[PDB]
């Protein structure tokens, strides 16, 4: 930061609010600005200026440094708001929502303070963004320029699938042009420094970090940076679209920012609202994610996909935040504790879940086999020993849904399709996770030397995107999707199912159960 | 004539948040005067005041429509020589503006005649009108048990995400297209991009016809905009809705989304003027502002105008200051419920909470208002029997009670509809339900003509043809799944 | 029971909330309505 | 030459000929995509011949980058760039961009999906030049006989409790 | 540094909250004053900078009763934050806030301090792997397995044993993985502290004729809350020390960990800021957030924390169990009803809760 005159000195110091008094003459201060608090001869401590008062004292929210700031220290004024480093070169670091970066063991400029695109500068969202779930990908679309929330209560997979949701593209954006690769910038607000490095350890595992930059704002830290930390992401995020990219934004999360508001305004004695909260809690995040859209052709179609976390409790979504956040982002996620409590993980609770503007950006393909999905789910959850064919096929697709890891496009649109054509109909509920495996990673009908398909085979990876542009009931791969589905299916209720079900023995089933634990999380 | 205050400067004494205190040498403008920052202050857009207290006889307090960043003590102001004024008359048709009135749809410069001030005195007593009609909707819960009348004041009560948009969406395709007069769409701290599409509805539908003759106006102060922006986008669109009532002596519609955010938006900056605040946190005028807003909401002997306001309810909570003050201002009051949603039925209007004021049988014919009675009878013992329910079970109601029951879930069940505007969420085509039609059904269904009927035969139908052909449909589904089973033996 | 107890627990503590925030607004318009007044000390002997 | 507009009736930019030159320079196909940026950025959408260009670049470059990338996939880009200006934009591929894509198959060896790709131009075209076909078949009987018409792994042989999940 | 030694005046007293005016400029916040006027007073006095009202004023809060004491009364800055002896000579030994063997058990004769208040590791010292901490208990090793480096949430009060599984996880970790354990209570009846004590002296935990395996670090209700709020951070402190210096698997004990965010709330009132919700400080996320981050496996050490939890009146969305919750990586519930049937330690298997099981993370 540049300094340019001093502008006053520290008065007093409340926790992570202070005063200035003003110096000779009041040279004076921009509002909303950052100035910089002489705490060593070569070391400064950002401020965030937010009153200037009649009598000339300045109060300034304390960024970083705050043990080191003291009544009586210099403050050199900047005269510009907050800029942060933004582009290619900040891509696979983790950063602060000053900017700077935060070491990890072994030049253009953003403005934190822009509007959000105005009426005419937006347009209906219609490229999907892939999440890598059966479950959201198909009852949930996910069009890239959306809000979508994702709420439920702790330790319920709310961070789990947004990071899955990152690491999906990494397969995508090796492939396709660099164009329609989604960057993401992962938020991390209020969260635990040892979370933080595990999820950086786990996106660098899959090659990740090329497309991907963490800013990080631990519980540890100051009020003022987890209050910005939102903004300075979503700037960072600003720069692909304001360039024809699309970026993925996810703040984790925006709880914990409403926390450290309410925190800042209660220092300031502030009338405090609903819940202790502020008046303007609401503006908070409706400033936030008013600037993640999806540009008009004319502004070149650039998107941000923003992903806000929220954090219930005991199922309660009549909360203050809680609604306030609902009433403001296109759709929601929720993640009920008693599915994913019970194993049924990522424990989409579909029901309570909804999209309002993804459906238009869903895939072709995809929409053709979600259509008639839903109604199988609405059936199901009605009917719930009479089995019809609604419930047989719903047991199936509720069991298909269990997912450890994001799923390629090819393999799941391939086995909700199986399913919903009643291919599962004779294999069991247990045997499901087996079967998809088998369907996916193997291929019985070249193991047995009964394969006829020219060309549609399951290895064949490059599939997905002529699956992608027509869809699955195209004559040109329908069928021979049929015959290798069927092929499949016969195989293994030949050979595998058969001797599934003649195993008494006590080491036998022992066996068995680890074969369906290691399926189970490995597709 | 030409105001005694214009060009008078000012300059910055203090500023905090949203409010800014301007001090001037020779005397504060008149409180609603729109000032002007002339200091450069390398910001991207102007800057705009309006004044809202005086300190003193020189000092004044102001709100700031634009973000009040990068702004410095002793900038030069400039007054303006009146309050906020905006354009007014056939010109401003197919356009889109904002609270100041400024175009932001990137065309043309909008050339009106002239221009009035946003603030403006309410219809005295001698000007208030005195006709009573009935304004068809299409929705069976709505044209029933809450008739809304022509001209009349109408309000949606509602959570986060329980239906309000939709069902604001629902009547402009039903009524706004198909309406003689003009339209004025207001949007008060609501997403852009519904703001966006709203205009492209508008523009396929030739409702807005850029090149031809348009009979709608978008005013739009968003979410994003900062809270002066919102505390006065709706008196600017009201001002447009009373230049076409008074001025041409025209039906207008006013379509507000969301009201509720106007009063917190007051509130916001109230917290800054440094008011002691109400119960839960609003400004104390919290119900002197929402009386100055919507007397000015009413149909004059001159023209009329039929409002429909969405209200945003925090946190479900029914009884805040702002939605429960909200309730006294409405003709037609339309509570949507959250369980009610969740159980799948849309609209999830709470009939037992709502009322009308032409539920009167010399307004809407006697069979209508007889029907209606009876539907709210039977589901208000309904609601009473259903705790006993809960807690028992329904084998340990009388024998009639279980009649009563029934007869109530199938009402239960009727009173849903698939709208034309969710078809991608119902994924069932749309019903328009004529007023005779509903009253017919109802009447029908409550004689007890329909006990065959399977329960089930009533959700997500229109009209009774529509319950009967759908019974007919399960009827010979189920009929199939009979002889599929007699077969197997 | 469990409904009626997840209840009584977001009443009290909402209960609680605003009885506090209630008396602390009252401490605080009646802070505000004091006033400083003019300082009588030896200003120059400093 | 004619007028165009977008969704919201704002004119469109329609002189794509300096954009399609910029293209035919680029010695990297993840350069192609820089410049539809660009043309999108500048409020001139791509065409059938901006596409048809962008498909001859990918055909003809080296690689993706200067350096390489983990999954490089010529086909990928080329089938992604399809769908975008079929789905997004419109456009129905004349047989030009399907040649294009049907070259790039029987170049790289992937004879399996030249299969799709000539059904697909015959559906779509009236009909797939004989080259091609030629050429994809020699690429599939090469394959055949060295038997590497599928993976290896694939063709063993592996029991209930002999498949490693992993 | 630079402030070692420095004079000040008390310029105002209302109750705990004490202000200090020094004529050559306040000493930076959380620095230990110390009274130099012990007229009347039993006990000698510290404050602790809390605030700044002016580049000469700063407001403190004492940390025993502030009876006897007059306006102008002498005050000397102690030359930085509230240090704590750290070392292998605190073991078997009882300290208070301050770091005073309290014990009467003769000095302690340390050989280097620290101060209470430090930073929490960076975002580069953080474990590369998560790694399971053998208790040697079948059950906690089995169902809730403990991380090194995390939190465990202990439920279940008096009269389930918890003093015995406490003592056993000081000898099994010492045992096992050679390293050592800290207690700290943090607003805890001195009846039970005293019993604790002696039970201690009984394993022979505490040998006062041999080598101990655990420190005592006891803030007691009788003392001010000024007192309470840090009792928990010098502990922490001491645990540091063997983390970081010995590179050691220690463990540091919390009874309980709602104490310290009473303490902690009750030393804002004072200060007079406005609560939040409930009527908790507003820094209720960034008081647990200092400490909690503070526990964690870096590449030295590791520092395991089994904090017993409260829920008052058994509501478990309450701020403070509900903001608790958010920083814990496993919880052992005890019940009675397991007790009585003679199982013990008494644990409920299908109560308890844990992160790292995972297959990812255990074999
Ligand atoms: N789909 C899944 N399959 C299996 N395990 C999962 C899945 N999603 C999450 N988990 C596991 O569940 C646990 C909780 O997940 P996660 O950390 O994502 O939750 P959270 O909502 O972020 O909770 P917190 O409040 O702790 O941040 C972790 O051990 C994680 O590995
Ligand atoms: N009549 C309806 N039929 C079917 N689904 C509906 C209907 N009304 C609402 N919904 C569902 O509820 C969702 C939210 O509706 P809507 O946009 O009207 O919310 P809202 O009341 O405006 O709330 P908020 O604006 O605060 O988010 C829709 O996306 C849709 O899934
Ligand atoms: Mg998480
Ligand atoms: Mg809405």
């Amino acid at each position: 930061f540049k300094t340019t005159e001093m502008i006053g000195y520290v008065h007093s110091i409340d926790g992570t609010i202070a005063t200035l008094i003003p110096a000779p003459g009041n040279p004076g201060v921009a509002y909303n600005t950052i100035i910089q608090i002489q705490v060593s001869p070569t070391t400064f401590a950002a401020g965030l200026v937010f009153n200037l008062e009649k009598d000339g004292r300045i109060g300034i929210i304390l960024m970083d440094n705050i043990t080191e700031v003291q009544s009586g220290q210099k403050v050199m004024a900047t005269g510009q708001l907050l800029h942060i480093p933004v582009g290619a070169g900040v891509l696979g670091k983790v950063v602060n929502p000053l900017g700077h970066e935060v070491p990890v063991g072994l030049s253009t400029l953003g403005k934190v303070d822009t509007g959000a695109p105005n009426i005419v500068s937006r347009s209906p969202v219609n490229y999907n963004l892939l999440t890598g779930f059966k479950a959201v990908d198909t009852m949930i679309p996910i069009g890239r320029g959306q809000r979508e929330l994702i709420v439920g209560d702790r330790q319920t997979g709310k961070t789990s699938i947004a990071v899955s949701t990152i690491i999906n593209q990494v397969r995508i954006n090796q492939q396709i042009l660099s164009k329609n690769a989604v960057i993401s910038i992962y938020v991390s607000i209020g969260q635990r420094c040892s979370n933080v490095a595990r999820i950086h350890r786990l996106l660098q595992s899959y090659g990740a970090l090329r497309y991907t930059t963490v800013m990080a704002a631990t519980a540890a830290e100051p009020a003022g940076l987890q209050y910005l930390a939102p903004y300075a992401g979503v700037t960072m995020g600003e720069y692909f679209m304001n360039r024809g990219r699309h970026c993925l934004c996810v703040y984790d999360d925006l709880s914990k920012q409403a926390v450290a508001y309410r925190q800042i305004s209660l220092l300031l004695r502030r009338p405090p609202g609903r819940e202790a909260y502020p008046g303007d809690v609401f503006y908070l995040h409706s400033r936030l994610l008013e600037r993640a859209a999806m540009l008009s052709p004319g502004k070149g179609g650039g998107s941000v996909t923003a992903l806000p976390i929220v954090e219930t409790l005991s199922n309660d979504v009549t909360a203050y935040i809680v609604t306030n956040v609902i009433s403001i982002t296109d759709g929601q996620i929720y993640l009920d504790t008693k599915l994913f409590t019970g194993g049924q993980r990522p424990a989409v609770n579909i029901g309570l879940s909804v999209s309002r503007v993804g459906s238009s950006a869903q895939n072709a393909a995809m929409k053709g086999v979600a259509g008639k999905l839903k109604g199988i789910l609405a059936e199901y959850r009605k009917l719930a020993q009479v089995q019809t064919i609604p419930m047989i096929r719903g047991a199936r697709f509720v069991a298909l849904f269990n997912q450890k890891q994001p799923s390629y496009f090819m393999n799941a649109i391939v086995s909700l399709y199986a399913c919903l054509n009643g291919y599962l109909d004779d294999v069991k509920v247990q045997y499901v996770k087996f079967y998809e495996y088998l369907l996916v990673h193997r291929d019985l009908g070249i193991m047995y030397g009964t394969a006829k398909n020219k060309f549609f085979y399951m290895y064949v990876q490059e599939l997905n995107y002529l699956i992608r542009f027509f869809t699955l009931n195209s004559p040109i791969l329908h069928g021979e999707l049929e015959e290798m589905l069927k092929q499949h299916t016969h195989l293994f209720l030949q050979h595998y199912q058969s001797k599934m079900n003649a195993i008494k023995s006590e080491k036998d089933v022992k066996a068995l159960k680890n074969l369906l634990y290691s399926c189970k999380r490995a597709v | 004539p030409v105001a005694d205050h214009k060009g008078r400067v000012g300059h910055v004494s203090q500023v905090i948040g949203a409010v800014v205190d301007v001090h001037f040498a020779d005397g504060v403008p008149p409180v609603l005067t729109a000032l002007d920052v002339v200091d450069k202050l390398g910001r991207d857009e102007p800057l705009t005041l309006e004044i809202v207290q005086h300190l003193d006889a020189h000092t004044g307090r102001c709100i700031a429509m634009q973000t009040t960043d990068l702004l410095k003590l002793k900038a030069k102001v400039v007054s303006t020589g009146g309050n906020i004024s905006v354009p007014v008359g056939r010109e401003t048709l197919g356009r889109i503006f904002n609270v100041l009135g400024d175009a932001i749809d990137q065309r043309g410069p909008v050339g009106e005649k002239l221009r009035m001030p946003i603030h403006a005195v309410a219809p005295k007593l001698a000007d208030q009108a005195a006709e009573d009609a009935v304004l068809t909707t299409g929705i069976k819960v709505i044209d029933l048990i809450l008739p809304y009348c022509k001209g009349g004041k109408i309000g949606l009560f509602g959570g986060a995400g329980v239906g309000k948009t939709v069902i604001i969406m629902e009547l402009i395709n039903n009524v706004a297209k198909g309406h003689g007069g003009f339209s004025v769409f207001a949007g008060v701290g609501e997403r852009t991009r519904e703001g966006t599409d709203l205009y492209l509805e508008m523009m396929q539908s030739k409702v807005i016809d850029l090149k031809g003759e348009s009979k709608c106006v978008l005013v739009y102060g968003q979410m994003n905009e900062p809270p002066g922006a919102r505390a006065r986008v709706a008196q600017s669109a009201l001002t447009m809705a009373e230049y076409f009532r008074d001025v041409e002596g025209q039906d207008v519609l006013l379509f507000i989304d969301n009201i509720f955010r106007f009063t917190q938006a007051n509130s916001e900056v109230s917290a800054l003027l440094g008011r002691i605040p109400a119960a839960v946190g609003y400004q104390p005028t919290l119900a002197e502002d929402l009386g100055q807003l919507q007397e000015r909401i009413t149909s004059t002997t001159k023209g009329s105008i039929t409002s429909v306001q969405a209200v945003y309810v925090p946190a479900d909570d029914i009884t805040d200051p702002a939605p429960a003050t909200t309730f006294s201002h409405l003709d037609a009051t339309t509570v949507l419920d959250r369980a009610v949603a969740e159980s799948g039925i849309y609209p999830a209007v709470n009939p037992l909470e709502c009322a009308s004021r032409i539920m009167d049988p010399d307004v809407i014919s006697v069979d209508h208002y007889n029907v209606a009675q009876d539907v709210v009878q039977m589901l208000t013992k309904y609601r009473e029997l259903q705790d006993i329910i809960a807690v028992l079970g329904i084998d340990e109601l009388s024998e009639e009670d279980k009649l009563i029951v029934d007869r109530a879930r199938k009402l239960v069940k009727f009173l849903s509809q698939p709208f034309q505007v969710a078809e991608v969420f119902t994924g069932m085509t749309g019903h328009y339900v004529q007023l005779d039609d509903t009253i017919d059904s109802f009447s029908g269904l409550l004689m007890g003509t329909y006990d065959q009927v399977p329960e089930m035969a009533f959700y997500m139908v229109g009209g009774i043809n529509s319950v009967l052909e759908k019974a007919k449909k399960m009827a010979e589904e189920a009929a199939e799944l009979e002889k599929m089973r007699r077969a197997r033996v | 029971q469990q409904r009626t107890s997840s209840l009584y627990n977001k009443t009290r503590q909402f209960g609680i909330t605003a009885a506090l925030i209630e008396i602390l607004s009252a401490m605080s318009s009646l802070e505000g309505n004091a006033m400083k007044g003019v300082r009588r000390n030896k200003f120059w002997e400093g | 030459a004619a007028k165009k507009y977008d969704l919201f009736g704002y004119e469109v930019d329609t002189n794509t000929a300096p954009w399609i030159e910029k293209i035919k320079k680029c010695k990297y196909y993840d350069e192609a995509g820089e410049v539809l940026v660009n043309m999108n950025v500048s409020n001139c959408p791509p065409d059938i011949a901006t596409y048809n260009a962008t498909l001859q670049c990918i055909y003809q470059s080296p690689s993706k980058q200067s350096t390489p990338v983990d999954n490089e996939s010529k086909f990928c880009a080329m089938m992604d760039l399809l769908e975008e200006m079929q789905h997004r934009n419109r456009l129905k591929p004349n047989e030009e961009s399907w040649t294009w894509v049907m070259k790039e198959c029987v170049k790289s060896g992937q004879f399996r999906l030249g299969y799709c790709i000539q059904q697909v131009m015959e559906t779509e075209c009236k009909g797939c030049p004989a080259d091609l076909v030629k050429a994809n078949e020699a690429n599939a009987q090469k394959a055949k006989t060295e038997g590497k018409e599928h993976p290896g792994h694939l063709s063993q042989q592996a029991g209930l409790f002999d498949v490693k999940v992993e």
